[PDB]
């Protein structure tokens, strides 16, 4: 039952009332309820697939079996030093924090890791489902094959946003994939082109 | 109850009745100011007989290190299409294109916590090239290249158009998004082939090159 200051978002929630008044009396005069309970199931379902957790002063970011162990220091109130620890994926997300750790920028570092994760269970939900809908084997997630053909899936960074984009390599040729991943869309292009070639 | 601040700022995340199921409000509010750094984050506007979804869009900038204000964008449970969301009030930049992104991922159809996920993720994306791109030519301040000083002079709302001085000699730019390529070159007010390749690699391992 408690009356929240927020006061960027109580100025919004008041802004557009006042807007679309523009127009041509739209004013609240009543402030939101808080409640722990929802605010922590939203929090859940934006992490959803992955935890966040605390050992101070390292705050640890894990999906199973894999653990992001972000170590940072803040002289009030602005951040100094940030250091990181991964595991396997060290040379996956390299280039990217590479960045991130080098500036001591750390949501670039979290939401890179959060997004390489989404990434990997793509490609490994984009392979399953190449795989069984075709005749091809897998080896790791980097890689399929069918007979002499080996075609390997993984990310790479524009180093500056945390954002990776998908690249789809095989032995060539790779002129012919590339694009009918583009025209055919990346499952029945790499379909296709387990055909033809 | 008022240690939850609406700022991320540095200081909730660090020092030291079940509120959650967690211990207490504070060790709360050290998780949520954790989770919330990743820039993008889910929170409840809630009213006795209503819950807005807002979503949480934070830049960490690097001049002071500290995250600029949240930036927020809500949606309203939906009517006359039942238990979907729609949208209500945003403050983002008129360069995101805030629409064209929920019609590619809802298609207004379906809404699901999963589809709003990526939805932001696509705002969010939008949003530091953007930034990404201006805070780079903030970073150079004060910095030589070839030991000649680089300030900068003048730099639009989201940095297409630039002009900074390099060690008393003019050269503005022009940006083509989401390249990030230099499209365009005045050196001093001629026109200028070489600073051209790229809006990173090539303005500073391209500017001692030739010129
Ligand atoms: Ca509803």
């Amino acid at each position: 039952s408690v009356q929240l200051d927020d006061k960027l978002l109580l100025k919004l929630l008041r802004r557009n009332d006042n807007a679309v008044s523009d127009s041509s009396n739209p004013l609240p005069r009543v402030l939101p309820s808080l409640n722990i309970e929802q605010r922590k199931k939203y929090l859940d379902i934006t992490l959803n697939d992955v935890t966040v957790t605390c050992e101070k002063d390292m705050i640890l970011l894990r999906k199973g079996s894999f653990t992001a162990s972000f170590r940072i220091a803040v002289e009030n109130e602005s951040i100094r030093s940030m250091a990181i620890d991964l595991n396997a994926f060290e040379v996956e997300l390299q280039p990217i924090i590479q960045y991130a750790e080098d500036t001591q920028n750390v949501n670039v570092a979290m939401m890179a890791v959060v997004q390489f994760l989404r990434i990997k269970e793509l490609h490994e939900q984009m392979i399953s489902k190449i795989v069984e809908a075709s005749k091809f084997i897998r080896a790791s997630n980097n890689t399929i094959t069918l007979n002499d053909l080996e075609v390997s899936f993984h990310c790479y960074w524009n180093l500056p946003s945390p954002y990776p984009e998908t690249l789809i390599l095989t032995n060539k040729v790779q002129k012919i994939l590339d694009f009918l991943i583009y025209q055919y869309g990346i499952q029945l292009g790499v379909i296709k082109y387990g055909s033809t070639i | 109850k008022q240690f939850l601040s609406e700022n991320i700022n540095f200081s909730n995340l660090m020092r030291k009745n079940e509120v959650a199921g967690f211990k207490s409000i504070t060790d709360f509010v050290q998780w949520e100011n954790s989770v919330r750094l990743i820039g993008v984050s889910l929170f409840p506007v809630n009213y006795d007989n209503i819950e807005f979804m807002g979503i949480r869009l934070e830049l960490f900038d690097e001049l002071s290190l500290k995250y600029d204000p949240p930036f927020y964008v809500i949606l309203k449970p939906s009517v006359k299409r039942l238990g979907i969301w729609e949208l209500f009030k945003h403050n983002l930049p008129k360069y995101i294109n805030i629409h064209q992104h929920w019609q590619l991922i809802t298609k207004d159809t379906d809404t699901s916590d999963s589809n709003i996920m990526k939805f932001a993720n696509l705002c969010y994306k939008d949003l530091l090239k953007v930034h990404s791109r201006v805070q780079f030519f903030r970073k150079l301040e004060g910095n030589y290249v070839n030991d000649k000083q680089y300030s900068l002079l003048h730099i639009d709302n989201m940095g297409l158009n630039v002009s900074f001085r390099l060690g008393a000699d003019i050269i503005k730019i022009k940006v083509d998004d989401g390249d990030d390529e230099i499209i365009d070159c005045t050196f001093n007010g001629e026109k200028n082939i070489s600073l051209l390749g790229s809006i990173y690699g090539i303005t500073n391992r391209f500017q001692s090159i030739i010129m």
